[PDB]
């Protein structure tokens, strides 16, 4: 079980978001009718958002 | 959109920029391609900072029956953004720009779907 | 309304319908101005008399963002109604629409004071 553990070390300090253990989520104001767009990008996971 | 203004913060104080305004004007010019058919107009100059000024512009173009517009701001905004004449943009002391039109979601989506 | 169902009825066979599907579908989508950020699909078909075909459909539409969702019935039910696109509709054999929202008192007032 250790090459796991390291490869999960290696995960969480990444932005690649393999459960980055950095995420945090802040709200941008953006006024109507632009709330349809946004509209997340790479690798977002629908249920964080 | 269609009233076609870019505002352009610049690393220069005010008094630089409009004592070269024509030079400016030009260099704006030519990192559009330098064609006859547009033409870079100054919308505004105001100082921002000691050696800061944003400067508003819109480029009109003219079609081959004479006709002339301005270029959109959205479109206007896609050149300027794109990487080499960004740099170049910046090598002219340019440290950012902004257009006027706010975006649909439908648009703002389409962006975050295709960012490049 | 989220639902944005819209029953059609067709003059023609239900045995015909299902026979094109796919040239009816994309005839639909062509009506709604052909984009690809609009999807037509079909919820259902069901045959009402020999030559009389009622087809379910509904509207997906994608925003700039990736999104998704269902055009509303009402504002779907707004577009094929209007004259010309119910002209291009009666060109594919449609002879009635129906949306399934109840509208409210108030909506129904405000179309019978302003009818166009």
């Amino acid at each position: 079980p250790i090459p796991e553990q390291i490869k999960l070390i290696v995960d969480k300090w990444n932005p690649n978001h393999p459960n980055c253990a950095f995420k945090t989520y802040l709200y941008n104001k953006v006024d109507e009718h632009t709330v349809p767009l946004y509209g997340p990008g790479p690798n977002e996971d629908p249920k964080e958002w | 959109d269609e009233d076609g203004l870019i505002s352009l913060i610049f690393n220069k104080k005010e008094s630089d920029i409009r004592g070269q305004q024509q030079q400016l004007v030009e260099s704006l010019h030519k990192v559009l391609g330098g064609h006859q058919t547009l033409t870079v107009n100054v919308e505004g100059v105001k100082t921002k900072a000691d050696n800061q000024t944003e400067v508003i512009i819109y480029v009109v173009e003219r079609s081959p029956n004479g006709t002339s517009r301005r270029v959109g701001a959205s479109a206007l905004f896609s050149y300027f953004e794109q990487a080499h004449i960004k740099a170049n943009m910046q090598s002219l002391g340019v440290t950012g720009a902004m257009a006027q039109t706010e975006l649909s979601p439908v648009q703002i989506k389409q962006l975050i779907q295709n960012p490049l």
